[PDB]
RNA sequence: GCCUAUAAGACAGAAAACUUCUUAAAGGGACACAUUUCAAAAGAAAAAGGAAGCAUUCAGCAAUAACAGGUCUGUGAUGCCCUUAGACAUCUUGGGCCGCACGCGCGCUACAAUGGAGUUACUAGAGAGUACCGAGAUUGAAAUAGUUAAGGAAAACUCAAAAGAACGUACAUGACAGGGAUAAAUGAUUGGAAUUAUUUGUUUUGAACGAGGAAUUCCUUGUAAUAUCGAGUCAUUAACUCGAGAUGAAUACGUCC
């Protein structure tokens, strides 16, 4: 039993990349388990906007967003995701966790 | 004691506070219409009551 | 309608009471020395009123491991606490005082009631045999006094 | 079959109104979502105009009893209160407590004021507002730092600006303000 | 002001039981004013009353007391 | 709802050279001693045995001296260490015994001792400012 | 065997997933019974679904509701919800449509929230105030 | 496997399908289209349908021109001037930035019975966490907190609601048990260091405060109001701010005074 988790800031990516594992797995592995969303972390800054203390005080939100996708394999520990970059885009993470 | 004047229409409003309307209302027991100065809200089809009928509220 | 299976089916407050001189008339708890000179938390302000508040809160823990698998000291604790409001600040919760809940714990383990999960404490098969047997006799009790809102009177 | 909700389980909604003017702005008996076996629901009456006469008159009795600070947003308080003081009303009287409210909403309502001064009249949706502000209101201060009880303080509130009496606080207020407009003609 | 009874005496009790029952409206509030007593001498007149089966309760709860006159 | 008898009711009760309302229960009007509050008159009650829902003007004079007693001798009446106002007594002995109208002359004494000590803390309670370290600008503003 | 629908209701954050099935009139929320409701002034207005059109729609029906979220009266809700939904969406699914449409009026003509969800929702906070709208006092001298 | 029922289930510990709830992606879904009326037109007002009909609501971005509005004490962004080995550089110890006759602003808690106190069952969302950070469980005990100590780089473990509700012949209108300032004698935490109390426990002390003058602030719907939770700061310290949910008013649908 393996397991792959991505994750990245951008959603549009990890769609990409859950697809792409699925359309690879056809070969060089059995079956796809479907992407298993984990719910989406936001981390939220608010800061105030002036660099002194003059004037009405106004405040800016800032937010990351960090978007899991949990992957299931059975394959083998040999061939794993065999290249398993793909020349992976900036800022998309990859890692493989088997048991 | 008292007398009823269903509201047949809206004219508009009072002073510029804008807090009294003034409505044209009709007695149902002698079918005659009367001006009245009425403090909102209210409606058209509303029915009032007046203790008095003689005071052509009209605010010049 | 209504079906008994458990502790579930019958008034908390109401079952809490039955199990309370149960212990009382089976003399199997013992009474600590500092009974009278403890408060039940820091947020408190005076000492329990009722008389028997050792046995009343014992029937209330012996309910709360009745529902919940697991539960710690620090679980009860919480369960167990007010609302600390002694000055001009707004009020904040805290936890209850753990002397009072470990000894009551602790006494009940004595008794055959309750057990030693590795995460916590449980109840016991003689202790649920227990429970719920006084839990049916407020059930019968229950019916024959009240009668069900789906058989009340259509008005 | 035939559905015919009640009050809390004792008191019906089979009740007359003398006020013609404001037969159609109380929500009492004249459709089905007015019969209400609480006074509790969680409509939005406030998001058109001339929305709120939708309300169950009963309801809106409670939530004008839910005033001041340390009282925001305590409704199941104002419920048991009312509850409470329903009974009292009916045992004073011996009459439907909801009839009886009906009555002291009628008798306790100005229908005439003054405003920069001149005397104009009061609109019937205005009548209802009031009455009910200031039967609660009474009841309110009358009970303050009193060893009665709200409910109690609310009971005779209502049967006493029933019929006529002058003893309540709404009545007292009603003729004052109606004296004063008669001399602002 | 008002130091009304703190427990009771042999003038009070007996127009306590004579004419507390006749009232149409009984709670510990009015009987308290009437007869100028404590209200925490009122509930406990009105248990024995109730007890002695003078007065029939309609709403008795942990919250507000309501009794009246019986009459059966 | 018994006729209480006329000769039991005392409306004062003469405790430690002080008088207790008698209308009060026996915790709540023994709070009147200046040197016991509300959690100590409980624990009072309750070791001595007098019931704590009757009222304190009908208390027998047996039971008024053993209230007394346990007042001024309270380490012997298994009443714990922390309870005690006074612990770590100076001027010899170790016991509280504060419930009395002592509580003030110890409280001076040792403000005038610590006048004549001259410390930070005394030398705040001669000027007659706040003395636990708090903010004088704004508040604490009697008019003088 | 045990013909069985699921449906659900919602408040401000409460949800109350039900399993109607067939039975012999037994409700149970999260185990215990619909007539030991923890506020019990709001027990009728639950059991309000019953009575809209006779207990005997839901003698042959056993419901199981399970309530995860918002407070307590929020909750009430979210149970009237549950239980006037089940008779509908079962009466859908095993019975015929006239009765169903029969059903979904009666409950419509006393009081639509019975079926559709209110979607009212927590404002967010802004800055320079203590709520939604309102703001902090200005100050001028 | 255990337990009670008249007869269904409950709990523990397995283990497999499942997708209404949950999570989160792609699409779909309202554009006032459509009816009635009002103004040939742009459009307006009901009502019905709908999850949603004020541009659907709340926010983000938000033009031209300007102030010599604040910051050179955020910057190794920076011009000119000042000091530059007895320094206005830098380091060390102690103190002050908390100092009180008073005046003003932002707030927290109250003046109680729509309450305080004693017990019982409760019910959210959004947060945050390790080479010592968040800390389960067991124990020591009156409390703070102490000695041992799992799992967790986290939908996995920690992390948990109280306002309100329910129980009693409790309190009964009295600065009373409302109020908890001011002082006292003592127990511990963080710290190299706690006196000018860091924070906090225990018992005692029981002050103004009885709804507040002239004036003045914020707010139109899950909004105000009420009480609480999380986060920022944080060795230790929230009555502050930024967020989140809990219960859920009244009053307009107006007019330029």
């Amino acid at each position: 039993n393996i397991t792959i988790t991505i994750t990245s800031t951008k959603v549009k990516a990890v769609e990409s990349l859950c697809a792409e594992v699925k359309e690879n797995g056809k070969k060089k592995g059995v079956q796809v388990k479907g992407p298993v969303r984990i719910p989406t972390k936001t981390l939220r800054i608010t800061t105030r906007k002036t660099p002194c203390g003059e004037g009405s005080k106004t405040w800016d939100h800032y937010q990351m967003r960090i978007y899991k996708r949990v992957l299931s394999m059975k394959t083998t520990p040999e061939t794993v995701k065999e290249i398993t970059s793909l020349k992976v885009e900036p800022g998309v993470e990859l890692e493989v966790a088997m048991f | 004691p008292v007398i009823y004047a269903q509201v047949t229409e809206i004219l508009g409003r009072t002073g510029s506070r804008g807090g009294v309307l003034q409505v044209r209302c009709d007695i149902m027991g002698e079918n005659r219409q009367i001006l009245r100065n009425v403090k909102g809200p209210i409606r058209v089809g509303d029915i009032l009551t007046l203790l008095e009928a003689e005071r052509e509220a009209r605010r010049l | 309608m209504h079906h008994f299976s458990n502790i579930k089916d019958v008034v908390a407050i109401d079952f809490i009471k039955a199990y309370a001189e149960h212990l009382k008339k089976s003399g199997k708890l013992e009474i600590p020395e500092w009974v009278d000179t403890v408060k039940t938390g820091m947020c408190k302000e005076l000492a329990p009123l009722n008389p028997d508040w050792i046995y009343i809160r014992a029937a209330a823990i012996a309910r709360k491991v009745y529902l919940n698998n697991g539960i710690g000291v620090m679980a009860l604790r919480r369960a167990y606490g007010d609302q600390y409001n002694k000055h001009y600040n707004p009020s904040h919760r805290t936890l209850g005082s753990g002397k009072v809940n470990r000894y009551i714990l602790q006494q009940l383990e004595k008794m055959g009631i309750v057990a030693k999960i590795q995460s916590g404490r449980s109840l016991t098969k003689e202790g649920r045999k227990d429970m719920d047997k006084i839990a049916f006799q407020v059930y019968k009790e229950h019916e024959a006094k009240v009668t069900p809102m789906i058989l009340m009177p259509m008005n | 079959h035939t559905f015919a909700p009640k009050l809390f389980n004792k008191w019906s909604y089979d009740v007359t109104v003398s006020d013609i003017s404001l037969k159609e702005l109380l929500a009492i008996n004249s459709k089905l979502k007015y019969q209400v076996f609480l006074p509790h629901t969680a409509g939005r009456y406030q998001i058109k105009p001339f929305r709120k006469i939708q309300c169950p008159i009963v309801e809106r009795l409670v939530c004008c009893m839910m005033q001041h600070g340390k009282n925001s947003g305590k409704k199941l308080l104002a419920m048991r209160v009312v509850e409470e003081s329903f009974e009292i009303i009916h045992l004073l009287t011996e009459k439907n407590p909801i009839q009886v409210l009906v009555d002291a909403i009628i008798n306790a309502s100005p229908r005439e004021d003054s405003t920069r001064r001149q005397a104009v009249d009061v609109s019937p949706l205005r009548r209802i507002n009031q009455a009910l502000y200031l039967m609660t209101m009474g009841c309110r201060s009358a009970a303050f730092r009193n060893s009665k009880t709200l409910a109690e303080c609310l009971a005779d509130e209502i049967v006493n600006a029933s019929k006529s009496n002058t003893a309540s606080f709404a009545i007292k207020k009603k003729e004052d303000m109606e004296r004063v407009a008669k001399s602002n003609r | 002001k008002l130091n009304n009874a703190v427990l009771f005496d042999k003038a009070t009790l007996d127009k306590c039981t004579k004419e507390v029952p006749s009232m149409k409206v009984i709670t510990p509030a009015v009987v308290a004013d009437r007869m100028k007593i404590t209200c925490s001498l009122a509930k406990i007149l009105l248990k024995d009353l109730e007890k002695k089966e003078l007065i029939v309760p309609v709403k008795v709860d942990n919250h507000i007391w309501i009794y009246t006159r019986s009459a059966k | 709802a018994t006729v209480t008898s006329e000769s039991e009711f005392q409306h004062m009760l003469r405790v430690c050279n002080t008088n207790l309302d008698g209308r009060r229960k026996v915790p709540y009007a023994l709070t009147g001693i200046k040197g016991c509050g509300r959690r100590y008159a409980y624990l009072v009650c309750k070791r001595a045995g007098i019931d704590v829902n009757k009222r304190a003007g009908l208390m027998t004079p047996a039971e008024i001296e053993k209230i007394v007693d346990i007042l001024n001798n309270p380490l012997n009446y298994k009443i714990p260490v922390w309870f005690l106002n006074r612990q770590k007594d100076n001027k010899d002995g170790k016991d509280s015994q504060l419930i009395a109208n002592a509580v003030e002359t110890r409280l001076r004494e040792d403000i005038e001792a610590l006048k004549k000590m001259r410390a930070h803390r005394g030398l705040r309670h001669y000027w007659g400012l706040r003395v636990r370290g708090q903010h004088t600008k704004t508040t604490g503003r009697r008019g003088r | 065997a045990l013909k069985s629908v699921q449906v659900f209701g919602k408040k401000k954050t409460a949800i109350a997933v039900c399993l109607c099935k067939e039975g012999k009139g037994m409700i149970r929320v999260n185990g215990v019974p619909l007539d030991l409701i923890n506020p019990p002034v709001l027990r009728i207005k639950v059991f309000e679904p019953l009575f809209i059109v006779g207990k005997e729609n839901y003698a042959k029906l056993d419901l199981k509701i399970r309530v995860t979220g918002g407070g307590q009266v929020a909750q009430a809700y979210a149970i009237r919800q549950a239980i006037a939904k089940a008779l509908i969406a079962y009466n859908q699914k095993f019975v015929d449509e006239t009765t169903k449409n029969e059903l979904k009026a009666k409950f419509l003509e006393y009081d639509r929230t019975l079926l559709v969800a209110d979607p009212r929702r927590c404002e967010a906070k802004k800055f320079g105030g203590p709520g939604a709208r309102a703001k902090y006092q200005k100050s001028y001298r």
